[PDB]
DNA sequence: CGAGCAGCTACTTGTGAGCGGATA
DNA sequence: TATCCGCTCACAATGCCACACGCGCTGCTCGGCC
RNA sequence: UUAAACCGGCGUGUGGC
C-alpha cells in the first residue's frame, strides 16, 4: 500500500499538477489499456499510476511526449 | 442507513431524505466549503451535480461505473434550471450567453 | 434561561433538556403544589421561638 | 459550455414567447379521470403530456406518431420532462404593479418618478388619483389627487384633462417619461446646486437612469401585463386519498388570482358600477402582489391554520429556499452514517467500515467486477446474487475496497479538517471504526456522535482524496504551526506513567546493554518499569549533508524510556525522550520529528507511539480511588481561620465602622486568599506524602498519587479542577455576575450543603446554556466570514511591489504577549532584512523565512521587519504568492491557486467554540479605578517618549502638555519590550534616555479630574473673568479657601455665552512670556465646568495644575468583548461615544457656540479651512487653542472607531489596530491564531472605494466603485498625460461587503435576496462567473484547486 | 353539476436605512 | 430651507440527524366552449 | 406494418450531537 504521497509532491510541485498527471495517467491505464511500468501488488489503478509517477517515470512533460508519440503512431497507421 | 439509488423528488431531481423512505444523506453547505478549501473540483461536481442532481447525468454515471469506466460528464444541474424557471416566471428575465 | 434563587423547592435547577431550550422546559420539584390562584407553593416546617 | 450569465428585465412579448398556451380557468383537473382541464392550471396542450410518449386521448401511442399533435387536443406527444421547461401565462384585463420595485426600500419606481412611496401606495389602492397631460391647467402633472380633489378639479378642465387611476396611470406615466432630457436636466442641476443629501440623491437618480439608457431596458416593463405561471412539475398535486389532498402552496394563490381575473373580465362587460370594478381591481392587485411576495403587504394573507401562503419570493429566500436548500447543499445518494468506534491496532492512514454499508455503498463496482468475471451474464443475475448474500460476493468486496478511499465527514463542519479521506477495512457490526488519534481533529467525542461517509466514485475523485484529502497529508494545523495530531489523554497518560521514575524499584542500579534487553527484563518481571539504570544507546544525528552519524553512548535513564526508544526513529535525538512525557513535551517532540525527519516516518512514528501507549496503559495500573485523593490536613484549620476573620468583619460592620461596599470588597479578596492558600496546600499534599526509602532513610520523589499522575501529565485533569475537587470549590456568582459574599466551604470528597449545591447548579446552568446558545451566533459569524472571503485566489508568483507592513511584537499592556517570530515565521519580506549593524543584508527581498531564518533573526535581535501583507498587495483580483507567506501546514513556500480565504475564515471561525457569547464583565465588574492603577516596569532599559511635548518643573519631575505621548522601553540590545500610555500632565520622575532599573515608580497618576500644566513659570491673574457673568460664587466648607466654579455651556445664559474664561501667564510687569521657540502669546482658554482653586497674584510653578475639571469617574461604555466583540469588529459599528480625531494638521480653534452643538475650526498652515465638524458637549476635550496637533491626534478621550481612523491615519494603522485588538481578544481566552487570516479578511473588507475628483475618468464622484477596477482603469489613464482620479478607500462591515460585489449570484445566496435581485435586474448586470461560490452553484470546476489549472486552459482558450 | 369560497398578539433584539419632522 | 432627531419598517437569526402526528364540515354561488 | 429486449411539500412537537 501507499501510506503518504508527500514524496510525490516534493518532485512534482504545487501538489495540484500531480492531480492532473495522475488523472491522465490512470485514465490511460484503465480505459486506454496501457501497461503498468512497475510490477503491481494487485492494487487499484489510481495507486499504481501514483506509484509509477513516484518512480520518476511519469510527469506532465513525458506524458505530453508519450501523447505526441501516440499521435505519430496514429499518423503512421492511417498512412 | 445506506442508499445506492432510490426515489427522487419530482419538483427537483434530488434524492429524498430519511430512513423511513430510501433516502440518502444531505451534503451540507459547510461540507461544500470544506471541499472548496481543498481542491476536488472534479469531486465536487461529481457529488453535487452527477451523484445528486441530473437524472440524465447520474444514469450515465451509473452505466459507466457498471461498465468499467471511471469517466464522468457533469453537464448542468437540473435544480439550477428550476431556479432559472422560477426567477424567469417573474418580470425578471435571465439568459445564458454563448 | 437562568434560574432564580426563588426556585428553591419549586423548580428543579439540575433537570433541563440540553440543546435548543435550556431552562425554558423545567421539572416540578417533589413537594411542589399548585396554588388556588395558580402559583407555586412549598411546604415548610413552622418553627416557633424555641 | 456557456459563458457569463446575463440578467435583465422581462418584456411581455418575451413572456408570450415563453408561454405555450393561455390558462383561462381555475379548474385544476377533471374529476372522474385525472386528465388535466382543457385550459385549467394543469394542462397538456399548454405544458405537455402527462405520460412518456402518451397523449391525453390515447389516440397516438406508438413511436411513429412521436412528434405530432392530435385532432382535438393538439398536444405534441413527448416525455414528461417537457412539463418542466414549458410554461404558460395569464392574460390580465387590468395591468398590475410588481411589488419588488414598490417596497424594496429604496424603491425603483418611486425613485424613477421622483415621488415618495406613500403617494404611489395611495394611488395604486384607489384611495387617490394621479393626473397626466396637464397642459393649460393650473395643476402639476406628477401630483396626486384624492376623490374630492378629482371631484372639484373635474369641472375646470373636462376634455384636455386626463386622470387615469391604477396601474394604467403608472404605465402611462412610464411611457411618456423621457430619459435623455431627464439625464441632461439632472446633470445641469448637479452642476448648479451645492448640497450633500441633494447631491447624493441626484447621483443615485442619475445612476438609476444611466442603467436604463445604457442597457436595453424599458420602464414600462416594470408594470406587469401577463402573469407567467410555474410549470406543474414544480408545484405537484400528488394522490393523497380522499377529499384530503397533498398540495403545494402556490396553487391556491393561482386559483384565487385566476378567479379574480375572470370576475374582473366578466364585470367590465356587464357595465358594472365603477366602484365595484375598482374594488375588483384592488382585490386583483392584492392577490398579485401577495403572490409575488407575501408579507410585504400591510397584512400577510393566509390559507389555513393561520399559516401565511408561501409566495415565489418566499420560495427563494430563507433556509428552505433554493439558494440554501437545493442549490448549495444537496443530498447525495451514496452516503452512509453511523457511530464512531476506536481502533487501537489500525494504522493512522487507514480506518474501519461496516460490512453492510460497504455492500450498499459499492453496488455498481461489485456489479462491474461480476460482469467482468464469467459469473453473471446479465445485471439481473448479479443483482439477485448480491441480494441473496452469497459468499462469492465477499472476495469481490475485498478486491474493490482494497485501495478505494472514502470520504469521512462530520455533521457540523467548522474547518477544512472536518472532512477527510480514509482507507476502509471491513469490520463486522454496524458502527464505523475510526482512528483515535484523528478524533481530536474532528472535535467529536464518542458520546453518541454520528458521522457520515461518501464515496469518490471517480478516478479523479479517488486520486484527489488520496492526494489532497488523506489523513497523512493533513497533520499540521491550517491556523498555526502546531500539529493537529497531538496525542490524547490515554496514550500520554500511559507514556507519563511509563517514564515517571521512582527512587527504589526492582532492578535498581544495574546495567543494561540495549533497549531490547530492557524490554525483555520488563516482560520477565525481574525489573520494574521505572528504575534509574545505566544503559547504552545507539543514536543517529543528521549532518550538514545527507548523512547519518551513528554514535553509541551511555546514559542514565529508566527502563520505560529505554523501551520507548525502540519506537523513536534514528534521526531524533535522545534528549527528546529522556524526560517525563507530557502533552506539550510530546507535542514539541512530534514537531521536531516532522521538522527533521519530514513527513514519511512521522506518521509511522506517531502510530507506534499510540500503539505502545495503549499497550503500556493496559499493562499499567492507573486508576482513581478514595485513598488516591487525600484531604489537606490544614484545610479545616484554614477554613476556621477564615470563619473567624469574616466574623471579625461582621463585628466591625455591626459596630458601624465599615459600610456595605467596602465589606463586599473586603470579604471577597479575603476568601480568595483563603482559597489560594488551601489550593497551594492541596497542591503540596499532591506532590508529596509518598516518601519511599532506597536502602536506608526516607527519600522524596515526584510523589505521584495515581490522580496527580493524570493532572500533572496534562492528559485530562487541570490544576483548578482538582483544586475544586479536593480543596474548596471556590467563590460562586449570581446571574448578573456579582460574586456572592458567601463562598462554598466544602469540597467533593466531603458532603455538600443543599444551599451550596443550589448556588452551584445555578452558576453551572448558565455555563451550560452558554455553548448551546452561542453555537448559533458562531455558525452565523463563520457563515458571514466565509461569504466575505473566498473571492480570491493566489495567482501571481511575485509583483515586485515593496509596499508592506512592519511587524512588531505585542509589547503594549503586559510585559510580553507573543514574540515576533510567531508573527513572522513563514512570511516573505517586502524589504530586505537588515542586521543589528546597519547596511548588512542577511536576508534579501522576496524570500521565505524558514525556522532557521527566524532563529538567526532572534539571534540578531531584530525589532522591526518590513514584510509583505495582503492588505498592502498591488495585484488585481487575487494575491501574489510572494505576498502571503507560508501554508502553516507544509514546510515550503505557499503554492499558486489555493484559496487562502476559506482557510482564513475557517481558522477564525473555529476557535469560537472556546469563546464566550456573553460575559459577567469585560474589564472587571467593579468600576475601573480613576487613575489609581499601580502598574510598574519589570525590565531594565532606556526610556523613550513618542511625540515629545513636555517640560520640566522646579521639583525635578517632568510634566507633559500632550495626551498621545507614549512611553517605551528600549532594552540594552535595542528592541522595545515595554510600552504604556502617558496621562495628561502626569508626574514623570525620570527623563528621556535614562537607564533605570526594573521595579521603580517611574510615573504617577492624576485623578479623574483633569489637570493642566504650566509649561513656564510666571504670574496668574483673572484676565477676562468678571465676577457675576462667567464665574459664580461657591464657597468651600472644609478648606475655607473658596473655589470659583465656572458654569458650563449648557447652564449659562446668553449673557455669558459670548465670553470664555482664560488664564494669561504674565511676568511681574505684565508682559506675556513666550513659548520657547515660538512667537505665540501664551494663554490657556478654560472650558466649562472648571474649578479655579488658584487665586490671583500668586507666583505659579512649572507643571502645577491650575483648574480641576470634573469627569465621568465610573461611567464606562466598554464593549461586551466576547464573540460579539469580533462580530462588532468585523461589522465596523460606530461606538456609543466615538472619539473624533483630527483629520487635518495645523492649529485648532473654536467657532460659533451652541449652534445645536459646538463647532470646531482647524486652520492649517498650507491652505484654508474648509473642514468643519459638529462636536457634542458631553465629552472631555483634550486639545486646546494653543496646542498644534498632527493629523490623527485625539480630541476627546474614549473608544476609537475604524471609519475615521482609516482616512486620517492611513491603511496600515487601521488594520494594525484591528489585528492588535482581535489578537488581544483571542489571547485573553488562550487561543493562538496567526494574524494572516485577519489581514486577508480586513483586506477583503476595504475592497470598495470612492472617488473625490473624477478628472479624465468615466466614473462620477458619487460612485462607490471597487478598488481594483479603478486601479486598472486609472492605469490606462496614467499612461497618457491625463490624470486618472482621486480614489479614497472606505471600510464597511462584513454584511454590506458581500452585497457590494460585481457578481450578483454570490450575493443572492447571502441574505437580502430580493433587493440584490432587483438591483441586478434593473441594471442588466452580467457577471463573468469568475468566483468560487458562483462556480459551485452553476456546477462546474473551481478555480482554486485542480480546476484552477483547467480554468487557466479555459482562460487561454477563450 | 362540479368546484371554490367561506362561515361556523401583545417580552426578540439588534442593525440598518428610509421617511417625516422640527427647529433654527 | 438646510441638519440632525426621532418614527417606522425590513431582514436576520449554527448545522445536521432521529422519531412521531395531522393537512376539516357543509352550505352557497359562480363557472358556463363537449 | 411485423419480430425481440427493458422500464417528503409544509407545519408542529420531542429527542440527540
Ligand atoms: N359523442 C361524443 N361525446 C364526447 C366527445 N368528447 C367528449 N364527449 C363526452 C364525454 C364526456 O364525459 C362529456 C363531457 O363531460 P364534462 O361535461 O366535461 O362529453 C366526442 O367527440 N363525442
Ligand atoms: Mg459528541
Ligand atoms: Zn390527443
Ligand atoms: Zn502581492
Amino acid at each position: 500500500a501507499r501510506v503518504t504521497v508527500q514524496d510525490a509532491v516534493e518532485k512534482i510541485g504545487n501538489r495540484f499538477d500531480l492531480v492532473l498527471v495522475a488523472a491522465r495517467r490512470a485514465r490511460q491505464m484503465q480505459v486506454g489499456g496501457k501497461d503498468p511500468l512497475v510490477p503491481e501488488e494487485n492494487d487499484k489503478t489510481t495507486v499504481i499510476a501514483l506509484r509509477e509517477i513516484e518512480e520518476g517515470l511519469i510527469n506532465n512533460q513525458i506524458l505530453d511526449v508519450r501523447e505526441r508519440q501516440e499521435q505519430q503512431e496514429q499518423e503512421a497507421a492511417e498512412l | 442507513h445506506a442508499r445506492s439509488t432510490g426515489s427522487y423528488s419530482l419538483v427537483t431531481q434530488q434524492p429524498l431524505g430519511g430512513k423511513a423512505q430510501f433516502g440518502g444523506q444531505r451534503f451540507g453547505e459547510m461540507e461544500v466549503w470544506a471541499l472548496e478549501a481543498y481542491g476536488a473540483a472534479y469531486t465536487l461536481q461529481e457529488m453535487l451535480t452527477v451523484k445528486s442532481d441530473d437524472v440524465n447525468g447520474r444514469t450515465k454515471m451509473y452505466k459507466n461505473i457498471v461498465d468499467g469506466n471511471h469517466q464522468m460528464e457533469p453537464g448542468m444541474p437540473e435544480s439550477f434550471n428550476v431556479l432559472l424557471k422560477e426567477i424567469r416566471s417573474l418580470g425578471i428575465n435571465i439568459e445564458l450567453e454563448d | 434561561r437562568d434560574v432564580h434563587p426563588t426556585h428553591y423547592g419549586r423548580v428543579c435547577p439540575i433537570e433541563t433538556p440540553e440543546g435548543p431550550n435550556i431552562g425554558l422546559i423545567n421539572s416540578l420539584s417533589v413537594y411542589a403544589q399548585t396554588n388556588e390562584y395558580g402559583f407555586l407553593e412549598t411546604p415548610y416546617r413552622k418553627v416557633t421561638d424555641g | 459550455e456557456f459563458d457569463a450569465i446575463k440578467i435583465a428585465l422581462a418584456s411581455p412579448d418575451m413572456i408570450r414567447s415563453w408561454s405555450f398556451g393561455e390558462v383561462k380557468k381555475p379548474e385544476t383537473i377533471n374529476y372522474r379521470t385525472f386528465k388535466p382541464e382543457r385550459d385549467g392550471l394543469f394542462c397538456a396542450r399548454i405544458f405537455g403530456p402527462v405520460k412518456d410518449y402518451e397523449c391525453l386521448c390515447g389516440k397516438y401511442k406508438r413511436l411513429k406518431h412521436r412528434g405530432v399533435i392530435c385532432e382535438k387536443c393538439g398536444v405534441e406527444v413527448t416525455q414528461t420532462k417537457v412539463r418542466r421547461e414549458r410554461m404558460g401565462h395569464i392574460e390580465l384585463a387590468s395591468p398590475t404593479a410588481h411589488i419588488w420595485f414598490l417596497k424594496s426600500l429604496p424603491s425603483r419606481i418611486g425613485l424613477l418618478l421622483d415621488m415618495p412611496l406613500r403617494d404611489i401606495e395611495r394611488v395604486l389602492y384607489f384611495e387617490s388619483y394621479v393626473v397626466i397631460e396637464g397642459g393649460m391647467t393650473n395643476l402639476e402633472r406628477q401630483q396626486i389627487l384624492t376623490e374630492e380633489q378629482y371631484l372639484d378639479a373635474l369641472e375646470e378642465f373636462g376634455d384636455e384633462f386626463d386622470a387615469k387611476m391604477g396601474a394604467e396611470a403608472i404605465q402611462a406615466l412610464l411611457k411618456s417619461m423621457d430619459l435623455e432630457q431627464e439625464c441632461e436636466q439632472l446633470r445641469e442641476e448637479l452642476n448648479e446646486t451645492n448640497s450633500e443629501t441633494k447631491r447624493k440623491k441626484l447621483t443615485k437618480r442619475i445612476k438609476l437612469l444611466e442603467a436604463f439608457v445604457q442597457s436595453g431596458n424599458k420602464p414600462e416593463w416594470m408594470i406587469l401585463t401577463v402573469l407567467p405561471v410555474l410549470p406543474p412539475d414544480l408545484r405537484p398535486l400528488v394522490p393523497l386519498d380522499g377529499g384530503r389532498f397533498a398540495t403545494s402552496d402556490l396553487n391556491d394563490l393561482y386559483r384565487r388570482v385566476i378567479n379574480r381575473n375572470n370576475r374582473l373580465k366578466r364585470l367590465l362587460d356587464l357595465a358594472a358600477p365603477d366602484i365595484i370594478v375598482r374594488n375588483e381591481k384592488r382585490m386583483l392587485q392584492e392577490a398579485v402582489d401577495a403572490l409575488l411576495d407575501n408579507g410585504r403587504r400591510g397584512r400577510a394573507i393566509t390559507g389555513s391554520n393561520k399559516r401565511p401562503l408561501k409566495s415565489l419570493a418566499d420560495m427563494i429566500k430563507g433556509k428552505q429556499g433554493r439558494f440554501r436548500q437545493n442549490l448549495l447543499g444537496k443530498r447525495v445518494d451514496y452516503s452512509g452514517r453511523s457511530v464512531i468506534t476506536v481502533g487501537p491496532y489500525l494504522r493512522l492512514h487507514q480506518c474501519g467500515l461496516p460490512k453492510k454499508m460497504a455492500l450498499e455503498l459499492f453496488k455498481p463496482f461489485i456489479y462491474g467486477k461480476l460482469e467482468l468475471r464469467g459469473l453473471a451474464t446479465t445485471i439481473k443475475a448479479a443483482k439477485k446474487m448480491v441480494e441473496r448474500e452469497e459468499a462469492v460476493v465477499w472476495d469481490i468486496l475485498d478486491e474493490v475496497i482494497r485501495e478505494h478511499p472514502v470520504l469521512l465527514n462530520r455533521a457540523p463542519t467548522l474547518h477544512r479538517l472536518g472532512i477527510q479521506a480514509f482507507e476502509p477495512v471491513l469490520i463486522e457490526g454496524k458502527a464505523i471504526q475510526l482512528h483515535p488519534l484523528v478524533c481530536a481533529a474532528y472535535n467529536a467525542d464518542f458520546d453518541g456522535d454520528q458521522m457520515a461517509v461518501h464515496v469518490p466514485l471517480t478516478l479523479e475523485a479517488q486520486l484527489e482524496a488520496r492526494a489532497l484529502m488523506m489523513s497523512t497529508n493533513n497533520i499540521l494545523s491550517p491556523a498555526n504551526g502546531e500539529p493537529i495530531i497531538v496525542p490524547s489523554q490515554d496514550v500520554v497518560l500511559g507514556l507519563y506513567y511509563m517514564t515517571r521514575d521512582c527512587v527504589n524499584a526492582k532492578g535498581e542500579g544495574m546495567v543494561l546493554t540495549g533497549p531490547k534487553e530492557a524490554e525483555r527484563l520488563y516482560r520477565s518481571g525481574l525489573a520494574s518499569l521505572h528504575a534509574r539504570v545505566k544503559v547504552r544507546i545507539t543514536e543517529y544525528e543528521k549532518d550538514a549533508n545527507g548523512e547519518l552519524v551513528a554514535k553509541t553512548s551511555l546514559k542514565d535513564t529508566t527502563v520505560g524510556r529505554a523501551i520507548l526508544w525502540m519506537i523513536v526513529p534514528k534521526g531524533l535525538p535522545y534528549s527528546i525522550v529522556n524526560q517525563a512525557l507530557g502533552k506539550k513535551a510530546i507535542s514539541k517532540m512530534l514537531n521536531t520529528c516532522y521538522r527533521i525527519l519530514g513527513l514519511k516516518p512521522t506518521v509511522i512514528f506517531a502510530d507506534q507511539i499510540m500503539y505502545t501507549g495503549f499497550a503500556y496503559a493496559a499493562r499499567s495500573g492507573a486508576s482513581v480511588g478514595i485513598d488516591d485523593m487525600v484531604i489537606p490536613e490544614k484545610k479545616h484549620e484554614i477554613i476556621s481561620e477564615a470563619e473567624a476573620e469574616v466574623a471579625e468583619i461582621q463585628e466591625q460592620f455591626q459596630s458601624g465602622l465599615v459600610t456595605a461596599g467596602e465589606r463586599y470588597n473586603k470579604v471577597i479578596d479575603i476568601w480568595a486568599a483563603a482559597n489560594d492558600r488551601v489550593s497551594k496546600a492541596m497542591m503540596d499534599n499532591l506532590q508529596t506524602e509518598t516518601v519511599i526509602n532506597r536502602d536506608g532513610q526516607e527519600e522524596k520523589q515526584v510523589s505521584f498519587n495515581s490522580i496527580y499522575m493524570m493532572a500533572d501529565s496534562g492528559a485530562r485533569g487541570s490544576a483548578a479542577q482538582i483544586r475544586q475537587l479536593a480543596g474548596m470549590r471556590g467563590l460562586m456568582a449570581k446571574p448578573d455576575g456579582s460574586i456572592i459574599e458567601t463562598p462554598i466551604t466544602a469540597n467533593f470528597r466531603e458532603g455538600l450543603n443543599v444551599l451550596q449545591y443550589f448556588i452551584s447548579t445555578h452558576g453551572a446552568r448558565k455555563g451550560l446554556a452558554d455553548t448551546a446558545l452561542k453555537t448559533a451566533n458562531s455558525g452565523y459569524l463563520t457563515r458571514r466570514l466565509v461569504d466575505v472571503a473566498q473571492d480570491l485566489v493566489v495567482t501571481e508568483d511575485d509583483c515586485g511591489t515593496h509596499e508592506g507592513i512592519m511587524m512588531t511584537p505585542v509589547i503594549e499592556g503586559g510585559d510580553v504577549k507573543e514574540p515576533l517570530r510567531d508573527r513572522v515565521l513563514g512570511r516573505v519580506t517586502a524589504e530586505d532584512v537588515l542586521k543589528p549593524g546597519t547596511a548588512d543584508i542577511l536576508v534579501p527581498r522576496n524570500t521565505l523565512l524558514h525556522e532557521q531564518w527566524c532563529d538567526l533573526l532572534e539571534e540578531n535581535s531584530v525589532d522591526a521587519v518590513k514584510v509583505r501583507s495582503v492588505v498592502s498587495c498591488d495585484t488585481d483580483f487575487g494575491v501574489c504568492a510572494h505576498c502571503y507567506g507560508r501554508d502553516l501546514a507544509r514546510g515550503h513556500i505557499i503554492n499558486k491557486g489555493e484559496a487562502i480565504g476559506v482557510i482564513a475564515a475557517q481558522s477564525i471561525g473555529e476557535p469560537g467554540t472556546q469563546l464566550t457569547m456573553r460575559t459577567f464583565h469585560i474589564g472587571g465588574a467593579a468600576s475601573r479605578a480613576a487613575a489609581e492603577s499601580s502598574i510598574q516596569v519589570k525590565n531594565k532599559g532606556s526610556i523613550k517618549l513618542s511625540n515629545v511635548k513636555s517640560v520640566v518643573n522646579s521639583s525635578g519631575k517632568l510634566v507633559i502638555t500632550s495626551r498621545n505621548t507614549e512611553l517605551k522601553l528600549i532594552d540594552e540590545f535595542g528592541r522595545t519590550k515595554e510600552s504604556y500610555k502617558v496621562p495628561y500632565g502626569a508626574v514623570l520622575a525620570k527623563g528621556d534616555g535614562e537607564q533605570v532599573a526594573g521595579g521603580e515608580t517611574v510615573a504617577n497618576w492624576d485623578p479623574h479630574t483633569m489637570p493642566v500644566i504650566t509649561e513656564v513659570s510666571g504670574f496668574v491673574r483673572f484676565t477676562d473673568m468678571i465676577d457675576g457673568q462667567t464665574i459664580t460664587r461657591q464657597t468651600d466648607e472644609l478648606t475655607g479657601l473658596s473655589s470659583l466654579v465656572v458654569l458650563d455651556s449648557a447652564e449659562r445664559t446668553a449673557g455669558g455665552k459670548d465670553l470664555r474664561p482664560a488664564l494669561k501667564i504674565v511676568d511681574a510687569q505684565g508682559n506675556d512670556v513666550l513659548i520657547p521657540g515660538t512667537d505665540m502669546p501664551a494663554q490657556y482658554f478654560l472650558p466649562g465646568k472648571a474649578i479655579v482653586q488658584l487665586e490671583d497674584g500668586v507666583q505659579i510653578s512649572s507643571g502645577d495644575t491650575l483648574a480641576r475639571i470634573p469627569q465621568e469617574s465610573g461611567g464606562t461604555k466598554d464593549i461586551t468583548g466576547g464573540l460579539p466583540r469580533v462580530a462588532d469588529l468585523f461589522e465596523a459599528r460606530r461606538p456609543k461615544e466615538p472619539a473624533i480625531l483630527a483629520e487635518i494638521s495645523g492649529i485648532v480653534s473654536f467657532g460659533k457656540e451652541t449652534k445645536g452643538k459646538r463647532r470646531l475650526v482647524i486652520t492649517p498652515v498650507d491652505g484654508s479651512d474648509p473642514y468643519e465638524e459638529m462636536i457634542p458637549k458631553w465629552r472631555q476635550l483634550n486639545v486646546f487653542e494653543g496646542e498644534r496637533v498632527e493629523r490623527g491626534d485625539v480630541i476627546s478621550d474614549g473608544p476609537e472607531a475604524p471609519h475615521d481612523i482609516l482616512r486620517l491615519r492611513g491603511v496600515h494603522a487601521v488594520t494594525r489596530y484591528i489585528v492588535n485588538e482581535v489578537q488581544d481578544v483571542y489571547r485573553l481566552q488562550g487561543v493562538k491564531i496567526n494574524d494572516k487570516h485577519i489581514e486577508v479578511i480586513v483586506r477583503q473588507m476595504l475592497r470598495k472605494a470612492t472617488i473625490v475628483n473624477a478628472g479624465s475618468s468615466d466614473f462620477l464622484e458619487g460612485e462607490q466603485v471597487e478598488y481594483s477596477r479603478v486601479k486598472i482603469a486609472n492605469r490606462e489613464l496614467e499612461a497618457n498625460g491625463k490624470v486618472g482620479a482621486t480614489y479614497s478607500r472606505d471600510l464597511l462591515g462584513i454584511t454590506k461587503a458581500s452585497l457590494a460585489t460585481e457578481s450578483f449570484i454570490s450575493a443572492a445566496s447571502f441574505q437580502e435576496t430580493t433587493r440584490v435581485l432587483t438591483e441586478a435586474a434593473v441594471a442588466g448586470k452580467r457577471d463573468e462567473l469568475r468566483g468560487l461560490k458562483e462556480n459551485v452553484i452553476v456546477g462546474r470546476l473551481i478555480p482554486a484547486g485542480t480546476g484552477y489549472a483547467y480554468h487557466q486552459d479555459r482562460m487561454r482558450r477563450r
